[PDB]
RNA sequence: AGGAGUGGAGCCUGCGGCUUAAUUUGACUCAACACGGGAAACCUCACCCGGCCCGGACACGGACAGGAUUGACAGAUUGAUAGCUCUUUCUCGAUUCCGUGGGUGGUGGUGCAUGGCCGUUCUUAGUUGGUGGAGCGAUUUGUCUGGUUAAUUCCGAUAACGAACGAGACUCUGGCAUGCUAACUAGUUACGCGACCGGUCGGCGUAACUUCUUAGAGGGACAAGUGGCGUUCAGCCACCCGAGAUUGAGCAAUAACAGGUCUGUGAUGCCCUUAGAUGUCCGGGGCUGCACGCGCGCUACACUGACUGGCUCAGCGUGUGCCUACCCUACGCCGGCAGGCGCGGGUAACCCGUUGAACCCCAUUCGUGAUGGGGAUCGGGGAUUGCAAUUAUUCCCCAUGAACGAGGAAUUCCCAGUAAGUGCGGGUCAUAAGCUUGCGUUGAUUAAGUCCCUGCCCUUUGUACACACCGCCCGU
């Protein structure tokens, strides 16, 4: 099937956006994090990382199986071409995903809404954040709509930075009464090397290098083997 | 928030069942007591299907259900 | 219900064969890439099948316009208490250990 | 590939657009090695995102 | 369905100027010293 | 003391009440009114001349071999190759036939129950803790006299010190490389043929690491140099040198609107309509008419206004076999060229294409001007080929004159490659545009200011206001 690069390119992004919603309803539950796809000769994985993976693979990998069945029934990939994988995050604290998904589940589990969202805020930091924000939103009791907004730290809200150095997520909660949004941004902390958070610092941080050390006496007497 | 608005016209309408008479005349019919019954005239001996089928009669241009089928001489 | 018998129990042997499928969200629609060549005009079979998964006892997992479906205990629960029909017929969940 | 939308999901408000953008990047490199050398080089491991082609002329 | 819970605090904040001021009052004085 | 472009001189649409049937649902100051990407013959239409197919897990009334659903133009319904002429009765012979119901859910209501998103307050610089000072306290200082900046931007001052958002930085985008990285798809070639009486000559001719083109790694601009003003601080002005001495945009705090969206959404709480589930029925007159009742638009004023396929000229992009058998088109059909027939190319720097009936310009010409100079309803020659078109698709011209040369109070937008003129792509889509979103091309007049109007911000001040002046309030 020939098709041009641009719709190629488009329907690539439209099966990475669908599968990732699909996968995302399916094992949220399961601390789903992200997904990503890698396409080489004959070889089509897909990676899914996710907090626990024990439910996500199952008992002996039935979920896994059920998955790939699914996937590739539904995409029309070749059978046996497609093998999806599941691999643990190793920072939980830095994905706001997997975070809001965290509080809405301590918020449908039971917990006051400003002791979840501020042990999840604790988390946050713990795990090593430059800063936090947590804003939950709806039915608060009452008839009105109020929403509450805990920010911990330092956060950026405009120019190019904030699309490498900040990671949102929104999620809804099906209360008895209504739908609840937590909105989760976290600050990533700046990190060269190892991708747990961004490379290239602040734009607007200067880092000096200390010049060399110099103690030196009146009388250059120098300490000799 | 709008419909057609049709309400004002046929404020109640009877049910249109048919009391068909349950005695088939038409279809078929014996008044001979007779495992074999005929037609007085030459049947069409067409094999693209069984060879009884039943073709009735009326003033003219009778509708049958499948083709509409009428006595012809070709 | 808008539904026949034939093509019923033709749908009934095929989700027998089959068990776990993939489906789109359509009612009236015959021609469903994913789902065609069953020796039966698509349309009955597809809804068929959503209608035999949707009755009210069986669960389901949809969005993006497409049902998923996967075999729980209680698609085989459901399948002994309304069609009585012990797995011996075995299908394609007893493999790939 | 540009697509320019209404920022609202309503008709509501000032008009204000979103103009997205798709940068799609293409390059070409012409060789002459056998196939065996090839299908050796290729295997390198590409990085996801990198959609790569090998043809013959 | 289900319903999120209230820490008489969070209660307090929120119907602090409300027909239930009184009643939240109470309550926040009943957590910080009931004993 | 400025103007340019005139809502009336060169192509229609949105909305507000009434002709038996039309002015077909949300939104009404900025912050509604070609907005819902809303260009609706069917289909998502639902004020349409009358209706038919289907609905059912939970408690139900008529408790099964016909209890009739969609296929005949003829001797008919107000349309309707649906059959209802009161008729009609082989095509699955379990489409189940009338009844407010939680419906294999409704584009049903509520956006005064919500989520998400968007708009705005608010395009301006604004906002906030901690510890410390002041006050009984609400609060205040920090967050400032002043100078400076586009900026709560800095200098500085200082009962505050140290910080956090916003601004800036940043990202994309132009503008410059006789430097680098090198390209059988567009651009060189003199060990060259397609040339005579020593000027390179187009399906083919392409061992220069490329200047035009493409795109990457870098460079480059910093108020850097000089002069002047200024606490000689931050800065401002001017001028050589420079491709450039702030190009567009994008992102964008805190606190808020009972702002819009339940008709974007298996995003949703609660509550509820028809047995035509907005389930279906390319069944079936719902517009688009013209008291500008309103709003957005289709809108150059004579040598400059116009014709030698005329040697200037585009660039942004789009384009086809998984439900796209509705892609972009070259070339040959020759009634006179887009074109209904053929035959090829292109999933694209490859073909359309050096962009298939081109601008501005050019003795059809006016030595002045109601003419040749610009289009006043409005007829033909062949029709892009669309279930209709008229009740929105469709292509040059014959000179019968258009108030034919600056426009009621009321107003909108705009500072240079800008306004305006001009066409070309994308979205919608079948080529579907007078819409929008972009792109080029021709290309200015004015201004380098101010707080007069309309508003915003930083301080002081008054207040009987706090629903915050659309406030409060006084007297028959």
């Amino acid at each position: 099937v020939q098709i041009s690069k641009k719709r190629k390119f488009v329907a690539d992004g439209i099966f990475k956006a669908e599968l990732n919603e699909f996968l995302t309803r399916e094992l949220a539950e399961d601390g789903y994090s992200g997904v990503e796809v890698r396409v080489t000769p004959t070889r089509t994985e897909i990676i899914i990382l996710a907090t626990r993976t024990q439910n996500v693979l199952g008992e002996k990998g039935r979920r896994i199986r059920e998955l790939t069945a699914v996937v590739q029934k539904r995409f029309g990939f070749p059978e046996g071409s497609v093998e999806l994988y599941a691999e643990k995050v190793a920072t939980r604290g830095l994905c706001a995903i997997a975070q809001a998904e965290s509080l809405r589940y301590k918020l449908l589990g039971g917990l006051a809404v400003r002791r979840a969202c501020y042990g999840v805020l604790r988390f946050i930091m713990e795990s090593g954040a430059k800063g936090c924000e947590v804003v939950v939103s709806g039915k608060l009791r009452g008839q009105r709509a109020k929403s509450m907004k805990f920010v911990d730290g330092l956060m950026i809200h405009s120019g190019d930075p904030v699309n490498y150095y900040v990671d949102t997520a929104v999620r809804h909660v099906l209360l008895r009464q209504g739908v609840l949004g937590i909105k989760v941004k976290i600050m990533l902390p700046w990190d060269p090397t190892g991708k747990i958070g961004p490379k290239k610092p602040l734009p607007d941080h200067v880092s000096i290098v200390e010049p060399k050390d110099e103690i030196l006496p009146t009388t250059p007497i120098s300490e000799q083997k | 928030k709008k419909r057609k608005k049709k309400s004002y016209t046929t404020p109640k309408k009877n049910k249109h069942k048919r009391k068909k008479v349950k005695l088939a005349v038409l279809k078929y019919y014996k008044v001979d007591e007779n495992g074999k019954i005929s037609r007085l005239r030459r049947e069409c001996p067409s094999d693209e299907c069984g060879a009884g089928v039943f073709m009735a009669s009326h003033f003219d241009r009778h509708y049958c259900g499948k083709c509409c089928l009428t006595y012809c001489f070709n | 219900m808008l539904m026949p018998k034939k093509n019923r129990i033709a749908i009934y042997e095929l989700l027998f064969k089959e068990g776990v499928m993939v489906a789109k969200k359509d009612v009236h629609m015959p021609k469903h890439p994913e789902l065609a060549d069953k020796n039966v005009p698509n349309l009955h079979v597809m809804k068929a099948m959503q209608s035999l998964k949707s009755r009210g006892y069986v669960k389901e997992q949809f969005a993006w316009r497409h049902f998923y479906w996967y075999l729980t205990n209680e698609g085989i629960q459901y399948l002994r208490d309304y069609l009585h029909l012990p797995p011996e017929i075995v299908p394609a969940t007893l493999r790939r250990s | 590939l540009r697509i320019t939308t209404r920022k609202t999901p309503c008709g509501e408000g000032s008009k204000t657009w979103d103009r997205f953008q798709m940068r799609i990047h293409k390059r070409l490199i012409d060789l002459h090695s056998p196939s065996e050398i090839v299908k050796q080089i290729t295997s390198i491991s590409i990085e996801p995102g990198v959609e790569v082609e090998v043809t013959i002329a | 369905g289900t319903d999120l819970v209230t820490d008489p605090f969070e209660d307090f904040e929120f119907n602090c100027n409300t027909k239930y001021s009184g009643g939240v009052t109470r309550n926040l004085m009943r957590e910080l010293n009931g004993g």
